[PDB]
RNA sequence: AUAAUAGUAAAGAUGAAAUAAAUAAUUAUAAGACUAAUAUAUGUGAAAAUAUUAAUUAAAUAUUAACUGACAUUGAGGGAUUAAAACUAGAGUAGCGAAACGGAUUCGAUACCCGUGUAGUUCUAGUAGUAAACUAUGAAUACAAUUAUUUAUAUAUAUAUAUAUAAAUAAUAAAUGAAAAUGAAAGUAUUCCACCUGAAGAGUACGUUAGCAAUAAUGAAACUCAAAACAAUAGACGG
């Protein structure tokens, strides 16, 4: 039919997304998926959308968030430079790892419940992970769970005069863990935030492995050097360490010992010159960010 | 002179992406015209959810929504919805009467 | 800056209104056609905007 | 746990299995099972 | 507007024409519009399903239908206000179209945002020719994408291998992760195997960010110059 | 939830006074700063040496240098060009 | 998609291979299975993208000076320089399957026979094939090419190249093996490629090379192993030479009509 | 987009999604079938077929289509009147007579058959949105026309309507062309029976 | 307004003027009236009206459950409420301010501007029932094509949006209309009430009823005339 056809189509594919196309925040991660025309399309405005983008637009890539809108006009900004950072980060050929020494999410591990030992802490993580809940929501949150809960009230008076009935007439320190384990045990086939929405590990940034090295025609290549820049000429304030931006990311750059001359001389347009850097670790934030660290290589 | 106003130059943050136009002075514009006060909300505790005329003994609370003599500020600048900067219109109000405010 | 706390709490624009008596209904005509003035130059502004984004696409 | 909780605000469920002859009827079923 | 009468009876209005006299000859158009009459009814039509999700439209669950009690503990006795208010206007309503995979599409974006930054083509060859087969996630004609992961999601659980969409979705991520890493190695050891070869390359992706950085660094510069310029004249005064 | 304003139809949308960036006259500066330059290390100073030879150069011919950066806006053109598509009327 | 080209009398093909030169074995391996294998990667690399629409050959031209590409540089030039080969060894050009023609004598021509003289101090067609066979042996280790390419300057001179190395852009020739030893020679000559390339003030740091091949000669396993042998790759060149097709070689040659 | 809907379209729109109504084209392939049916029988028939689109793009496809109908086609402006004030827009410009084999006969024509109206016999109107006047004028004019009609765009002010996408010039380009071929084959069965 | 304090010689007003130990400043005391921002009269109220605070009493919303079983709509007469001004008593009286008396302006100025400023404006208890008391649009019911924007209720979740159903407002299709325009009515229909029948005379005269009174309600005819009125069009003119 006409509708399978539809959910399957190139347009359907993109995820909707009504983001800020010009957003002045904090920038950590791509947010608008990338459209590409062919050049052949591109000399007929043919991009795969609703209307003919307009013959101005002279990139190949765009970023959109409707397809058509009340002013009769597509909502698109004419820039793909997200790819490039990517590219750009794959050529440096630093591994993304995890400061944490955490399994590989990208690696389907067999887990244990050395973790689990904090039902209490996630189990109510639910209610209490309510940072940016509204104030009713997040209050059809008790009146909502406690009848679910209440639910099992005839459950769990019996399996716990069943199986633990010294702690009913002795403490309840024993009876409030027998208490987490129930619900954790009953909600588990339950499907509670069962699509979890975090990002993934690096993100789709980069599939490397760490452990291989670079052949070169001289020889294995130890410290890997990368063009930079220096964005300020004093130390970021309240840190040791200065800021470099590394092809499409902000560094953090530790010098050997000393700042090179350059600095004091060049002053606030330091950023106008470009440095060898090399990229010591990179790591990877909950909030998606890159934690790059670089060392600034000075001629010797 | 080694010197630059700061509103003449861009502060890139850290673990951040950034493409080549961040260092034109459309970027230094763009940010200007687009710089709200969008990070309130989180910090406003009216835009949470409590009842403004709760408030109503807490001068401190209140007088984040007055100007430097006292006047009340208009919708348009506190961004509440019309009940909130209903009631919390009434909170200073009745709070000016008590005589805390 | 004390020019701007005046010009932020309508000082001189209140001592002036209270000058001579003006009666009800005309302070409720007034106020009607300012607040209009004021929402009528928002919705002017918001479609000069789309005028200057929709030029830089091209269109 | 209903009736047979700790917590010292407790809900109606503790009054209702007292006069239902329900906190009775398992401390004894307890007991009896401690014996 | 109303809905017009003169564009569709152009042939009934000519045919007067020439019965009349007033036109002496036939237009050439005139038989074939004859033979295949245009449409005139303009109507609205009704619809009972969303082709979609089949959803059934104009269907009124009666409280015959209800004899169980609700999520409140209460029986449902007589028709509720909304049972009561007619609901023609559903009928004619284009349907929303919704599909569970729209779902998933959200999901893995939000997983993996830097899958973003791939450019898609949006272009369509021929939707008719794509002969699929989604027992394995790599299809010849189709790049491998988050749509890959969907289809193969889709196929887990219609060949009902994995009863929970998590888990189906869990599986096919996996296989993606594979594909993703054999060709993260393939490209960075052509590079590497093609260098020890004697293969150059006039300029790397670092250098052109470098390159285009500059341009815009040095426009920066001549501004921030005569604007710190026209400050110390202005604050001269 | 950003109040947006609707406008009525209008019979224009028009600019009455489109705003320019009129950049300063060179020589102007150049005037404004040996003037100062005079008031606080006084006049003939050997320190505005550099001053006085600028600025004769910069009206040895005409007294505002070569004045070339007229400029006029188009957002008139433009806003009655897309009024009509980007107004949101309803269909006729 | 991309899909392995028809060839001319495929029924022979696939029957008795290429008399002189491969087994049908032999060529099943060369052409029908990695064509196969590289068009299918091919694909896989390129689909979604804009390179599914370019033929190989202006693949390898889009994507030559791009370092992150040289996966789909690899395939794109592996799969043009075995259609190269393929067709100039192939018994026929023309589709004589319902002609039933047994008689294609193919010989040099006075044009190509003019050009070795001018570009090889007077060496004979012979003479050439030996080097040739030499500089297979002496310079491609491992799998490669062997070309004769005619330059800009009409002269013939002969080109080798290590795994998927392209004849028509110098910079992705290829042919000097870094992994060994070089002399101060071999590395001037990648110092002065290496200048010219800098010179270019594209952006795409791409420079003019108009290099055309007018032989190709596969020099990987899939083609000499299971009718040769480990070692008896230069048994495998010496008949390629030997018995090549020269309607085909001799259209590749620029005359000028 | 949903909020551009003229619901004059209703019957022709087959759900929304992504914000915008999408074309039952069930439906647009009867009606582009019966739509191409016409052309070709116009075409078999001698008549003037004349196809209109002034969106930026398409020119190309006009011209194209007229040429493989042996038609005619206006890419620039349609001028106010062109149909109903023929005689003071169009009577300066040169006829010619043809055999049924579309060749010029060469006889010199008479100053009162050059001055004469000529007509089209069908008209093609790639977007019709931005044509209201050569809509008018061919409804005025008792002519015959097609167009694509999109979600916003009014179905009553054609002969035959083609419900579809009208800003992509793929979508119009397709149509266009599947009427251009059409038109095609009945000039070639023309041609054929006079052959025999 | 008064008193004190130091400190002075002008102050106040206006288009410009002139009439009637100060002005200004810092304190203290007294009085009456009013209610800045928020603010949109948004909302609420039958209308008139209603925006400094608190309290008491009364009324007011949505959904669900149960119940009554047409108990409804409209409404002559009737009844109640009803801005401002006005009036009858008793308080109050700062500011404002008909009138009056003065100062100016002006050819004149029974005005516009200025001064002194009485009634009135305020409160308590009443009388009266009139306004461009207007949305110049009586109330009720059924129904008809869209969009946008808020609000409310509900639903869902991969939790903050999304999906629903109503209300309000804005712009419209159709329809209607003399058109301007109306737009869920000024549309399609139904039910009930009020009202109109050329202008002027006239909401006048007379009578009657009510009121302390001013007045309010009710409400003609003769004579005369072929006029009179509305929307819109193009002009001309505009201190
Ligand atoms: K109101
Ligand atoms: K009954
Ligand atoms: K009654
Ligand atoms: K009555
Ligand atoms: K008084
Ligand atoms: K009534
Ligand atoms: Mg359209
Ligand atoms: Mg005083
Ligand atoms: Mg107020
Ligand atoms: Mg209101
Ligand atoms: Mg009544
Ligand atoms: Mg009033
Ligand atoms: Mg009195
Ligand atoms: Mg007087
Ligand atoms: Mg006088
Ligand atoms: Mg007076
Ligand atoms: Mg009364
Ligand atoms: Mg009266
Ligand atoms: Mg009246
Ligand atoms: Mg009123
Ligand atoms: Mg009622
Ligand atoms: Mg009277
Ligand atoms: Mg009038």
């Amino acid at each position: 039919t006409l509708a399978e056809l539809l959910g399957r189509s190139r347009i359907a594919q993109v995820a909707n997304n009504h983001k800020p196309l010009t957003y002045t925040g904090k920038k950590f991660h791509p947010t608008h998926q990338i459209i590409e025309t062919k050049p052949s399309t591109l000399y007929r405005q043919e991009w795969g959308l609703k209307s003919a983008i307009p013959s101005k637009i002279k990139s190949r890539y765009l970023v959109y968030n409707d397809l058509d809108t009340l002013e009769r006009i597509t909502t698109f900004e004419p820039r793909g430079g997200t790819q490039w950072n990517r590219l750009r980060f794959q050529e440096m050929g630093v591994p993304i790892v995890s400061n944490i020494g955490r399994q590989n999410p990208f690696f389907k591990y067999i887990s244990r419940p050395e973790d689990e030992s904090h039902a209490k802490l996630s189990l109510f993580k639910e209610m209490k992970g309510d940072t940016d809940i509204s104030p009713a929501a997040m209050k059809k949150r008790l009146k909502k769970i406690t009848a679910l809960i209440r639910s099992f009230q005839d459950e769990f008076k019996e399996w716990l005069v069943e199986n633990h009935p010294d702690e009913l007439k002795l403490n309840s320190n024993k009876l409030e863990d027998y208490v987490v384990k129930f619900l954790n045990k009953k909600l588990e086939t339950k499907t509670n935030k069962k699509f979890n929405t975090e990002i993934i590990g690096t993100g789709g940034l980069s599939y490397s492995l760490p452990g291989k090295l670079k052949n070169s025609p001289n020889g294995v290549i130890q410290r890997t050097v990368v063009p930079g820049r220096i964005l300020n000429v004093v130390k970021e304030n309240n840190d040791n360490k200065w800021l470099a931006a590394i092809g499409g990311f902000v560094a953090d750059v530790v010098f050997f010992q000393s700042p090179p001359s350059s600095f004091n001389s060049m002053g606030d347009f330091i950023r106008m010159k470009t440095f060898l850097f090399e990229i010591l670790e990179a790591s990877m934030e909950k909030n998606g960010s890159v934690s790059m660290h670089a060392r600034l290589l000075e001629p010797q | 002179t080694k010197k630059i106003d700061q509103s003449l130059s861009k502060k890139l943050p850290k673990g951040t992406i950034y493409d080549p136009f961040d260092f034109s002075m459309g970027r230094i514009h763009l940010d200007r015209k687009y710089q709200a006060n969008k990070n309130s909300n989180r910090n406003d505790i009216m835009k949470s959810g409590a009842n403004p005329l709760e408030f109503y003994a807490r001068p401190r609370i209140l007088s984040r929504y007055v100007t430097s003599t006292g006047r009340i500020q208009h919708r348009d600048i506190t961004g509440l919805s019309a009940k909130n900067q209903r009631r919390l219109s009434k909170a200073i109000r009745r709070c000016q009467a008590i005589g805390l405010m | 800056r004390l020019n701007r706390i005046m010009f932020e709490n309508n000082i001189p624009g209140d001592k002036r209104s209270q000058r001579f008596y003006m009666k009800p209904g005309k302070v409720a005509e007034l106020k009607r056609s300012q607040r209009h003035r004021k929402e009528f130059m928002m919705g002017f502004k918001r479609l000069i905007e789309i005028v200057k984004d929709a030029k830089r696409k091209g269109y | 746990m209903g009736s047979l909780s700790n917590e010292k605000f407790f809900d109606i469920s503790l009054v209702d299995s007292y006069l239902n002859k329900d906190l009775k009827n398992i401390s004894n079923k307890i007991d009896s099972k401690l014996n | 507007m109303k809905i017009q009468t003169n564009a569709v009876n152009v042939l009934q209005r000519t045919s007067a024409y020439l019965k009349s006299g007033l036109l002496k000859e036939t237009p050439a158009w005139y038989n074939v519009v004859a033979s295949i009459p245009p449409s005139t009814k303009f109507t609205r039509e009704p619809r009972f399903k969303n082709p979609s999700n089949g959803h059934i439209i104009g269907k009124l669950v009666d409280v015959t239908e209800q004899p169980h009690a609700n999520n409140k503990g209460l029986y449902k006795t007589r028709p509720n206000s909304s049972d009561k208010r007619v609901g023609v206007k559903r009928l004619y309503r284009p349907p929303k179209l919704t599909y569970v995979e729209d779902r998933l599409r959200s999901l893995f974006y939000k997983q993996h945002p830097w899958e973003l930054s791939r450019p898609k083509i949006l272009v369509e060859n021929e939707i008719g020719d794509e002969n699929y087969d989604w027992s394995h996630m790599l299809q010849i004609g189709r790049p491998l994408d988050g749509e890959s992961v969907i289809q193969r999601t889709m196929y887990l659980i219609k060949t009902k291998q994995y009863g929970d969409m998590v888990e189906a979705y869990d599986h096919a991520r996996y296989e993606f992760y594979a594909l993703r890493m054999q060709e993260e190695t393939e490209q960075q050891v052509a590079l590497e195997e093609a260098e020890m070869f004697g293969s150059l390359f006039g300029v790397s992706a670092i250098e052109h960010g470098i390159q285009k950085e500059q341009e815009v660094l040095d426009v920066w510069e001549k501004k921030v110059v005569e604007e710190t310029e026209l400050m110390a004249a202005r604050t001269s005064n | 939830k950003p109040p947006v304003y609707r406008l009525p139809p209008l019979p224009r949308l028009k600019v009455k006074k489109p705003i320019i960036r009129q950049e300063a006259n060179k020589c102007l500066v150049l005037m404004s700063n040996l003037l100062q330059c005079w008031s606080s290390y006084g006049h003939m100073s050997p320190k505005c040496a550099g001053l006085v030879t600028e600025l004769k150069s910069c009206t040895s011919e005409s007294a505002l240098g070569k004045r070339n950066n007229v400029q006029k806006s188009n957002i008139n053109y433009h806003a009655a060009r897309l009024y009509d598509r980007i107004n949101g009327k309803p269909h006729d | 998609i991309h899909v392995v080209p028809k060839l001319p009398n495929s029924k022979a093909l696939l029957q008795n291979g290429v008399p002189n030169i491969l087994s049908s074995s032999g060529f099943k391996t060369v052409w029908f299975d990695y064509q196969r294998y590289l068009c299918d990667k091919l694909t896989l690399a390129t689909a979604g993208q804009s390179l599914e629409s370019y033929y190989p050959f202006h693949i390898l031209l889009k994507t030559a000076g791009n370092p992150l590409q040289s996966n789909i540089f690899n395939l794109a030039s592996s799969i043009h320089n075995n259609h190269l080969f393929v067709e100039n060894i192939l018994p026929s050009a023309v589709e004589h399957g319902t002609n039933s023609n047994a008689v294609v004598k193919t010989e040099p021509s006075r044009l190509f026979l003019s050009k070795i003289k001018d570009s090889f101090n007077g060496s004979d067609w012979e003479v050439v094939k030996e080097e040739m066979i030499y500089r297979a042996e002496n310079e491609v280790l491992g799998q490669g090419w062997l070309f004769l390419v005619e330059n800009n300057e009409k002269k013939l001179f002969i080109l080798t190249s290590n795994n998927n190395g392209t004849p028509y852009y110098f910079p992705r020739n290829q042919s000097f093996d870094l992994n060994s030893a070089i002399s101060i020679d071999e590395f001037a000559t990648l110092k002065q490629m290496k200048e010219l390339i800098g010179k270019s003030t594209k952006l795409n740091g791409k420079v003019q090379d108009w290099t055309m091949p007018i032989i190709c000669v596969n020099l990987w396993d899939h083609a000499y192993l299971h009718d040769y042998g480990v070692g008896n790759r230069s048994k495998y060149v010496k008949n390629v030479l030997d018995n090549l097709n020269w309607s085909v070689v001799n259209n590749r040659i620029f005359s000028g009509i | 987009s949903t909020s551009l809907w003229r619901s004059s379209t209703q019957s022709y729109i087959y759900g929304e999604y992504k914000g915008i109504h999408i074309i039952d084209l069930n439906q647009t392939l009867s009606y582009l079938k019966r739509a191409a049916k016409v052309v070709e029988g116009v075409s078999e028939s001698g008549g003037i077929i004349l196809f209109l689109g002034t969106r930026q793009g398409q020119k190309r496809g006009l011209e194209e289509a007229a040429k493989k109908t042996h038609g005619y086609y206006v890419s620039t402006r349609w001028i106010p009147g062109t149909l109903t004030n023929s005689t003071e827009i169009s009577g300066i410009w040169e006829k010619q007579e043809i055999d049924s084999n579309d060749n010029p006969t060469e006889r010199a024509l008479s100053p009162n058959e050059t001055s004469k109206q000529v007509k089209p016999d069908l008209l093609v109107v790639l977007n019709p949105t931005e044509n209201r006047n050569a809509l008018l004028e061919a409804i005025k004019s008792r002519v015959p026309t097609i167009a694509i009609i999109d979600t916003d765009s009014e179905p009553s002010l054609v002969t035959y309507p083609i419900p579809g996408n009208d800003d992509s010039l793929r979508s119009v380009n397709f149509l266009l062309g599947v009427l251009a071929r059409a038109g095609q084959r009945g000039l070639q069965n023309r041609l054929a029976r006079n052959n025999e």
